[PDB]
């Protein structure tokens, strides 16, 4: 399954 | 002159903008971070009384000495931006990429990393600084030394004991009291994000993706995780903030005993 980064804000 | 003290090189990343560089004075590897004044939300003042971005204020408060925190080595003001000169370990990989490439970490390695993150956050709090964006993306691994370094204080704040009503960190690491009420206290919110981080290390990805999962209070383990480690994770992710462990209780937890030293960690797991 998709592991992704997450932006801050 | 900033442009005469440092040889500027390749863009390391952005999302301000961070360039690899070398201090001309002694060939020291540095990272050079540019932040546009127009895009700065929180401002502070230093001892000089100069108005600087809060990120600069927080970096100076934690950069005294050696730590698992990135050291601010210098800064410059420009017409429309500030420029920060930071330490650059080499060779380095950030913890997000490391977990992507390796998958779920062995508990022995996650113990060593988590412990080092706890010591770095304790250092921040001792210096009066709340990071507010603890996550694997904001953690560098010095692959030769086995040492972790906390980076990116651009969403942090001075540590206080009263309620916070603003937040600009990463929502999937933010606690349920923020999701539901737009309020949180500093240390217990930090502990929540550390539970998310620990799960991320031993399972290979963060547990929650949507608001309803964050407030839902159910932690499903998708990998084999020891009962002691599951207990610590579930304790850090207690829905009520006052039910979460303190940093002392985390570090006294039975899953945390007999940590590897950084050098042992590099030799067994990183070399
Ligand atoms: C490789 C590297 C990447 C990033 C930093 C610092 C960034 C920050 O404090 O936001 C330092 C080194």
């Amino acid at each position: 399954r998709k592991r992704r980064r997450h932006p801050s804000g | 002159p900033l442009e005469s003290q440092y040889q500027v090189g390749p863009l390391l990343g952005s999302g301000g903008s961070v360039y690899s560089g070398i201090r001309v004075s002694d060939n020291l590897p540095v990272a050079i971070k540019h932040v546009e004044k127009d895009r700065i939300s929180d401002w502070g003042e230093l001892p000089n009384g100069t108005r600087v971005p809060m990120e600069v204020v927080l970096l100076k408060k934690v950069s005294s000495g050696f730590s698992g925190v990135i050291r601010l080595l210098d800064w410059f003001e420009r017409p429309d931006s500030f420029v920060l000169i930071l330490e650059r370990p080499e060779p380095v990989q950030d913890l997000f990429d490391f977990i992507t490439e390796r998958g779920a970490l062995q508990e022995e390695l996650a113990r060593s990393f988590f412990w080092q993150v706890l010591e770095a956050v304790r250092h921040c709090h001792n210096c009066g600084v709340l990071h507010r964006d603890i996550k694997d993306e904001n953690i560098l691994i010095d692959l030769n030394r086995g040492e972790l370094k906390l980076i990116d204080f651009g969403s942090g704040a001075l540590l206080k004991d009263t309620v916070y009503t603003d937040f600009d960190g990463t929502r999937v690491y933010s606690p349920p009291e923020w999701i539901r009420y737009h309020r949180y206290h500093g240390r217990s919110a930090a502990v929540w994000s550390l539970g998310i981080l620990l799960y991320d290390m031993v399972c290979g990805d963060i547990p929650f993706e949507h608001d309803e999962e964050i407030i839902g209070g159910q932690v499903f383990f998708r990998q084999r995780v020891s009962s002691e480690c599951q207990h610590l994770i579930r304790w850090c992710l207690a829905l009520r903030p006052s039910d979460r462990p303190t940093f002392e209780e985390i570090q006294n937890h039975p899953w945390m005993q007999d940590v590897l030293l950084p050098q042992e960690t590099a030799e067994i797991h990183l070399h």
